[PDB]
């Protein structure tokens, strides 16, 4: 996030870090309940890649973080990868999240919801902060 | 990329006010927001882009794209739940 | 869901 700032440490829990193997950070997510985690379909997440939830700070030893294994992922039949349309997966735990304080769900709108254009919403995630 | 987490609010914008900024590239499952002095960028990718709704923080977009520069005055481009949500629901129930 | 039990700070 380019011009971000920093989160309050866990005021956003449902926010998920998808890492390699390495503990390499390449994408974000979000919990829906205990066993699935809605993420973007160009990730390219696999079932050797992990969820790692309750986390806030990515160098810290002292945080109590759950790293959550994958058992499938549900890349969406209609995403099409040269418009980058319908991009969104979902990612089933083979090992369900414990909620908590600094982790539980966010709410899924209605098809019917309306998000009207001036709207402030906010976005998280540790992307670049500058690039 | 920063070790910790980052938070920014940001205007939702029209689809067609988008299209200024994007033309054809806008698509019916895509919303978008910024393109006021914020910007998602590189490994911000699946995380969350949420609006409080009756009191809720509800998902209503999925950082997807947007400018490959990051610019702060280019609205970024996310996947609209809105228009997602009854295949997360058929998934969900089938497994 | 979506109301958390640490309170964001914008």
């Amino acid at each position: 996030i380019v011009n971000g700032e920093e989160a309050v440490p866990g005021s956003w829990p449902w926010q998920v870090s998808l890492q390699d193997k390495t503990g390499f950070h390449f994408c974000g997510g979000s919990l829906i309940n205990e066993n699935w985690v809605v993420t973007a379909a160009h990730c390219g997440v696999t079932t050797s890649d992990v969820v790692v939830a309750g986390e806030f700070d990515q160098g810290s030893s002292s945080e109590k973080i759950q790293k959550l294994k994958i058992a499938k992922v549900f890349k969406n039949s209609k995403y099409n990868s040269l418009t980058i349309n319908n991009d969104i997966t979902l990612l089933k735990l083979s090992t369900a999240a414990s909620f908590s304080q600094t982790v539980s769900a966010v709410c899924l709108p209605s098809a019917s919801d309306d998000f009207a254009a001036g709207t402030t919403c906010v976005t998280t995630g540790w992307g670049l902060t500058r690039y | 990329t920063p070790d910790r987490l980052q938070q920014a609010s940001l205007p939702l914008l029209s689809n067609t006010n988008c299209k200024k900024y994007w033309g054809t590239k806008i698509k019916d499952a895509m919303i978008c927001a910024g393109a006021s002095g914020v910007s998602s960028c590189m490994g911000d990718s699946g995380g969350p882009l949420v609006c409080k709704k009756n009191g809720a923080w509800t998902l209503v977009g999925i950082v997807s794209w947007g400018s490959s520069t990051c610019s702060t005055s280019t609205p970024g481009v996310y996947a609209r739940v809105t228009a997602l949500v009854n295949w997360v629901q058929q998934t969900l129930a089938a497994n | 869901c979506g109301v958390p039990a640490i309170q964001p700070v914008l």
